[PDB]
Order: C-alpha cells, then sequence, then structure tokens
C-alpha cells in the first residue's frame, strides 16, 4: 500500500487542472444636465409695442 | 496498513464487496481526472423607467 498511496498522490497530483472566466461589473455612471440645452424656435416676425 | 485492513474487508466481505469498492474507486479515479464544468453570462444592464405623461 504504500505504492498505493504513492500512485494517489501522483495521480492527484498529476490530474487536477481547470479554468475559469469570472465578471465582476455593475454600472454605475451617472450623467447629469440640469438648465443647459437648447431647443428651438420658428420664424415669426414679431413686435412689441 | 489500509491495503492490508482493505484486502481483510474485503475477504470477510467476500467477493461482492471487492467489486463494488472497484467501482467507487473506479469512479473516483474518473471524477479527479475529469472534472471541467464552466459558467458565464452577458452582462447587459438596462432598466426600464416608464413615466406617463400628465
Amino acid at each position: 500500500l504504500r505504492k498505493i498511496r504513492a500512485a494517489q498522490n501522483i495521480s492527484k497530483t498529476i490530474a487536477t487542472s481547470q479554468n475559469r472566466i469570472y465578471l465582476t461589473a455593475d454600472n454605475l455612471v451617472l450623467n447629469l444636465q440640469d438648465e443647459s440645452f437648447t431647443r428651438g424656435s420658428d420664424s415669426l416676425i414679431k413686435g412689441k409695442k | 496498513k489500509a491495503a492490508e485492513l482493505i484486502a481483510n474487508s474485503l475477504a470477510t466481505a467476500g467477493d461482492g464487496l471487492i467489486e463494488l469498492r472497484k467501482l467507487e474507486a473506479a469512479e473516483d479515479i474518473a471524477y479527479q481526472l475529469s472534472r471541467s464544468r464552466n459558467i458565464t453570462y452577458l452582462p447587459a444592464g438596462q432598466s426600464v423607467l416608464l413615466q406617463l405623461p400628465q
């Protein structure tokens, strides 16, 4: 059984192997725009008294 | 000594004892060599904020 033990260890050491992927994340970004931007206007002839 | 014990118990336990211990061990061997697996996502966020006009 010393032989078997050694065999266990050898097989165990040799055998193991794997690879995995992980992806830690979380999307947190804040885009804040307040009073600032433009709309649009048409053309109209105006005049004030 | 473990070998001695196993063999001894095997003998008391008879042939049937031997067979399934062999299969368990074989299964173990298969386990150790074979292990592999992976999981993944496609991380995309996105949420919906629905607002009704008033």
